[PDB]
């Protein structure tokens, strides 16, 4: 009457690795270049 | 101006409004709101776990997969889940000062 200690069928198998882990993000962005300006509504020239 | 640490500081005024002069049938007048809350990530990191619960012993799968669903679909829609609950998270809590320290690309560490 043994039967050999008989194994199950069929498993979550495939998951004994799984967690699963997570990606990443990170936004975050770059500066516009406000450099070009010059002011016009004065006198650099007929002040002198 | 009194619950101004429920807002998103860098949307510096966060409110549409539209006015109709036409009520609903029944009393004199009404509203109806809509937030894009980032408290949203509330349910989605719920589905997300209840997800992944299932999905780490298979249960239920043999059903899609029998319809002729593939499993890297689950794993393309769980991933894309984990990183739209990342983009809720990005945005949540985000100051309206920029980070500094968070770079590992440079070319020198010495001082």
């Amino acid at each position: 009457p043994d039967l050999k200690n008989v194994k199950s069928k069929i498993g979550s198998t495939e998951n004994l690795k799984h967690q699963p882990g997570g990606g990443k993000v990170q936004i975050i962005n770059k500066k516009l270049d406000l450099s070009n300006v010059q002011s016009k509504c004065g006198s650099k020239d007929n002040i002198k | 101006n009194k619950n101004s640490s429920y807002f998103v500081e860098w949307i510096p005024n966060n409110v549409k409004t539209a006015v109709c002069d036409i009520p609903p049938r029944g009393l004199k007048m009404s509203a109806t709101f809509i937030g894009n809350s980032t408290a949203i990530q509330e349910l989605f990191k719920r589905i997300s776990e209840q997800f992944t619960a299932m999905f780490r012993r298979k249960a239920f799968l043999h059903w899609y997969t029998g319809e002729g669903m593939d499993e890297m679909e689950f794993t393309e829609a769980e991933s894309n889940m984990n990183d739209l609950v990342s983009e809720y998270q990005q945005y949540q809590d985000a100051t309206a000062d920029e980070q500094g320290e968070f770079e590992e690309e440079g070319e020198e560490d010495e001082a």
